[PDB]
């Protein structure tokens, strides 16, 4: 019953030291190794780390990691940021003799001034409710680096039934734009009034709430 | 050593020696053992 | 230093088996766990198995039905067997050696390059475009979110401006989404303010240079 | 962007006075064509190895400098601020700004140094603080300065890092102040070559391995040299990597063996002397879990570990947790102690797909009940009784604390080398020892079976079986040679053709290739000239003007 959770956004200036986690959910984590990986836009992550404090030859001797047993979680650290390590980081654990995957974390280095999420909430269109379909989408754009989280609540409940979250990346002007397909029925639109759009990014959620 | 001629010093048997040849099935006491014993 | 390089057929269809080649440069075979590592893009990795000198390997379980690795040392070349390829399948793939106990891969202590392996068997089709008219109430920021999607289309990109691209203030266009059908889903939605909202026409254009398809269509506020 | 530096960081070597004296010498010198990052546009320094500091100015812009790792209460360092009246160091760790601006117990004086030319050093050296200064009126110009010593501390704090500092005639962004430009230079030891004149200072300096011709000059001790052929170097090729290399290791019987003999008969066996057989199926290899320290796999190409030992004893499932440094309870007492720095591998598996039988299996037994616990490496032959000892109960409807479970410990004691092997290139090869330098490629020997290795004349040995796959190998003492600088004299010119003695760099200007070497730097003519410079080999020199 492993499973392995990591933080969906860190980010980090270049030059300075960051460092991204992936948390033992069953067991004690100190049996089972957990490594850290990479993943640049395009390209797949490899493995590099045994052991969990060693540093190879052909391979920059920046890239660190540990496991610490006190908070039964694992680490792995960033000490020579530079700009080209802009690649997604994974944890894989082993659950008893499978090997298990993580989702993973998107590793982004400062390149823009941050950028505040823009959301806007819409109903559908009037001519397709005929039809009995009610898709919704909710609009995450003008954000920089590009990771958030859409979570979506039914009358102060979290819900999340047909979410299809997608991948944000550069516009015209090199800043990240992201969507959330919602699926629902007709039906509930009369039954509920109050739903919200909260979006994680960094550490700040804005939300906005429409009602029939 | 490939091709070589040398020289060693260490225990070998002496050429032109005469070495004790005994039958056992006729006629035993502690045969002794030097530095170096060269049975056959 | 070693280097380890992949190549082979990156255009797969379904029922067949994926074929990959690694070669060696300047190593040797002696106590390493030679491995192949596979990730579907944006998504996490699936690793693939195992091989050593001596040809002792370790699959994953969900692999195992269906991947085969070999070892050349005649060649000096070890290569990838994967059977059944899916739509789960698409993915590309490296070679990578290994330094462990008995197949402890886990220093491939060199970066793979690899190729890109997709599955494709599909047909063109057209494009869709549908009316993502807004609600036309004042909002707390008197702002109008318009938009317009793009369905049943193949493949990305395809460039959508706005008037002609005389429109660009709030014009914010959109990668691709990565949907299980196997298409492109773009939309482009502009920012345009309320006050001048109501009357203006707003036109988005569908662009696409290979099949010569284009699709100009006016979204309007309410009805 | 980044500069080069022509002729910077000149200063008597000794602090002591020769008079009318050529002389080469090395101490931390700025090495010639040195890099400076020019600051000229429309800041901090980390202090390597000794900063040279020049800055170019009509006017007092730079204030001074603090120097230190963080300048903070826990961290040593340092300020200095050079004044009109005084000039005042305070290395008591005082905390500092970011942005430099002006309007703990130590405490330090002294005399002030001095469009204009303003030269310091700072030097971290044996313990200690020198500190030379310079002041004189003005592509970087061939500037010289004999830098005389001036101070020397005998403290050593953490310096790493300094920043100029700026102050205002008056601020809170602010006035269009002007960009005074800085040069920083980094310290290296390094050799060169000085000449100084009848009245004694320093005017010539030449880098000991500048260019062929700056060597020549740096071999005879002097600045003009004659035509011909001069001797100063070698060119040995680096190694490369160094491959290390180890009938069969019975590493089977092990682990994987039918049975195994109970705790009190513990078995160790030493295996070395054969080919590691790794390979041979034990359960597949499922090894998810796995941490070992004392031991890594790294350090065996340069560690060749001398004894492998193995010890086993027979437990059950719900106790293989408390087997475990820093554990107590009866368990480990009365069946296994485990040191406080075990060095090596912890290996537990499951057993019950072998160990299964239809009538029960009683031939696992161990001690769970004694007056005392039994010393490390005891032996006991006794077979005096306390059923007294119970025997464990394997059946398939039992809990996962019932199945079967063998385990065994391995230690490496150091009171066996590593693999990897590379071919036809210059390189350190290594055979359990045997430590040597050269081309290994393919051998024109042929040994008898037990004929591990063979020699040449002059002890040099020519072939090495392998360890591994049982394959000869030609051994030649790396591809080198000495250096010869053609150079037609300082008089005509400076263009210098150096050969490499005795070495084919078709497998390492134009390259030219004769039998004495390798001759580059030299454009081989193929005309008819009368011998100037004999080169080697039967081939000269002239020059082509």
């Amino acid at each position: 019953n492993f499973m392995l959770t990591q933080p969906h956004s860190v980010s980090e200036s270049p030059g300075k030291t960051v460092t991204i986690s992936c948390t033992g959910s069953s067991g004690s984590i100190a049996s089972n190794y957990v490594q850290w990986y990479q993943q640049r836009p395009g390209s797949a992550p490899t493995t590099v780390i045994y052991e969990d404090n060693q540093r190879p030859s052909g391979v920059p001797d920046r890239f660190s990691g540990s496991i610490d047993s006190s908070s039964n979680s694992a680490s792995l650290t960033i000490s020579g940021l530079r700009t080209e390590d802009e690649a997604d980081y994974y944890c894989q654990s082993y659950d008893s003799g499978i090997w298990v995957f993580g989702g993973g974390t998107k590793l982004t280095v400062l390149g823009q001034p941050k950028a505040a999420p823009s959301v806007t909430l819409f109903p559908p269109s009037s001519e397709e409710l005929q039809a009995n379909k009610a898709t919704l989408v909710c609009l995450i754009s003008d954000f920089y680096p590009g990771a958030v989280t859409v979570a979506w609540k039914a009358d102060s409940s979290p819900v999340k039934a047909g979410v299809e979250t997608t991948t944000p990346s550069k516009q015209s002007n090199n800043k990240y734009a992201a969507s959330s397909y919602l699926s629902l029925t007709p039906e509930q639109w009369k039954s509920h009034r109050s739903y919200s759009c909260q979006v994680t990014h960094e550490g700040s959620t804005v939300e906005k709430t429409v009602a029939p | 050593r490939s091709s070589v001629l040398h020289s060693t010093q260490d225990l070998f048997l002496p050429f032109f020696s005469n070495v004790t040849w005994f039958h056992v099935i006729s006629g035993n006491p502690v045969l002794p053992f030097n530095d170096g014993v060269y049975f056959a | 230093q070693v280097q380890l390089v992949e190549w082979g057929a990156g255009l797969l269809k379904p029922s067949e088996t994926l074929s990959l080649t690694c070669a060696v440069y300047g190593g040797s075979f002696s106590g390493y766990y030679w491995s192949w590592i596979r990730q579907p893009p944006g998504k996490g990795l699936e690793w693939i198995g195992l091989i050593n000198h001596s040809g002792s390997t370790n699959y994953n379980p969900s692999l195992k039905s269906r991947v085969t690795i070999s070892l050349d040392t005649s060649k000096n070349q070890f290569s990838l067997k994967l059977t059944s390829v899916t739509a789960a399948d698409t993915a590309v793939y490296y070679c990578a050696r290994g330094l462990g106990i008995f197949g402890v891969v886990t220093l491939s202590d060199v970066w793979g390059q690899g190729t890109t392996v997709t599955v494709s068997s599909a047909s063109t089709k057209g494009p869709s475009v549908f009316p993502l008219a807004p609600s036309s109430k004042s909002t707390s920021g008197g702002t109008a979110a318009l938009g317009c999607l793009v369905k049943d289309y193949f493949p990305e990109p395809v460039t959508v401006s706005w008037n002609s691209g005389a429109l660009t203030s709030g014009v914010h266009t959109f990668p691709a989404v990565l949907q299980s059908s196997g298409l492109y889903s773009l939309s482009s939605v502009v920012t345009v303010p309320s006050s001048s909202l109501g009357t203006q026409t707003y036109i988005c254009n569908v662009n696409h240079k290979p099949s010569n398809t284009k699709v100009d269509k006016k979204v309007e506020p309410k009805s | 962007a980044y500069t080069n530096s022509f002729t910077r960081g000149v200063y008597y070597p000794d602090k002591v006075f020769r008079s009318s004296v050529l002389h080469s010498t090395q101490d931390l010198f700025l090495p010639f064509f040195s890099n400076v990052t020019w600051f000229h546009v429309i800041p901090v320094l980390p202090f390597n190895d000794g900063v040279y500091f020049a800055s170019i100015e009509k006017s007092n812009i730079i204030r001074g400098w603090i120097f230190g790792t963080t300048l903070d209460s826990k961290t040593q360092s340092l300020l200095i601020v050079n004044n009109a009246t005084n000039v005042v160091i305070k290395v008591c760790e005082f905390q500092f700004c970011n942005d430099p601006f002006l309007d703990c117990t130590f405490e330090y004086v002294s005399q002030p140094f001095l469009k204009n030319l303003r030269e310091f050093v700072f030097k971290n050296i044996d313990g200690y603080f020198k500190i030379y200064s310079k002041h004189t009126p003005i592509d970087l110009p061939q500037g010289f300065s004999a830098l005389e010593p001036l101070v020397d501390l005998p403290i050593g704090i953490n310096i790493t890092r300094f920043q100029t500092l700026l102050a205002l005639h008056r601020s809170y962004s602010g006035w269009t102040a002007g960009a005074a430009a800085y040069y920083v230079g980094y310290l290296q030891p390094r050799t060169f070559l000085l000449k100084y004149n009848e009245n004694g200072t320093i005017t010539d300096a030449v880098d000991c391995a500048l260019d062929p011709l700056s060597e020549t000059k740096c071999t005879l001790k002097s600045f003009t040299v004659e035509k011909g052929i001069y001797q100063t170097s070698n060119f040995r090729v680096q190694p490369t990597e160094s491959i290390v290399r180890f009938n069969l290791c019975p590493f089977d019987e092990v682990f994987n063996a039918t049975r195994f003999a109970s705790v009190y008969a513990w078995n160790r066996k030493r295996i070395s002397n054969c080919v590691a057989d790794y390979s041979v199926l034990y359960n597949l290899a499922p090894f998810f879990t796995f941490k070992c320290y004392g031991v890594s796999p790294t350090k065996l190409n340069d560690l060749c570990f001398t004894n492998v030992y193995a010890d086993s004893f027979v437990i059950r499932g719900d106790e293989v947790r408390q087997i475990a440094p820093g554990q107590t309870g009866n368990i480990a007492d009365y069946n296994y102690k485990l040191p406080d720095d075990f060095t090596g591998c912890v290996i537990a598996w499951n057993s019950n797909k072998l160990d299964s039988k239809v009538s029960g299996n009683y031939n696992y037994l161990y001690r769970l009940f004694r007056k005392s616990n039994l010393k490390p490496f005891e032996r006991d032959i006794s077979t005096e009784i306390y059923f007294p000892l119970r025997s464990y109960s394997f059946r398939p409807t039992y809990g996962v604390g019932h199945q079967p479970y063998r385990v065994v410990v391995l230690s490496f004691e150091l009171l066996k080398k590593s693999t990897n092997l590379v071919k036809n290139k210059c390189v350190n090869f290594n055979f359990n020892g045997l430590k040597g330098t050269g081309v290994l490629t393919e051998s024109n020997k042929k040994f008898l079976p037990f004929q591990q290795f063979g020699r040449d004349i002059a002890d040099t040995t020519d072939a090495v079986r392998d360890p591994q796959t049982l394959e000869i190998l030609d051994i030649t003492p790396c591809s080198f040679g000495g250096v010869s600088v053609i150079t037609p004299g300082t008089n005509t010119s400076n263009q210098v053709a150096v050969l490499y003695q005795g070495v084919n760099c078709t497998e390492v200007s134009n390259v030219f290739q004769t039998r004495a070497g390798c001759l580059i730097g030299a454009e081989y003519v193929n005309n008819s000239y009368e011998c100037d410079i004999p080169i080697g080999a039967g081939i000269c020199a002239s020059y082509q003007t």
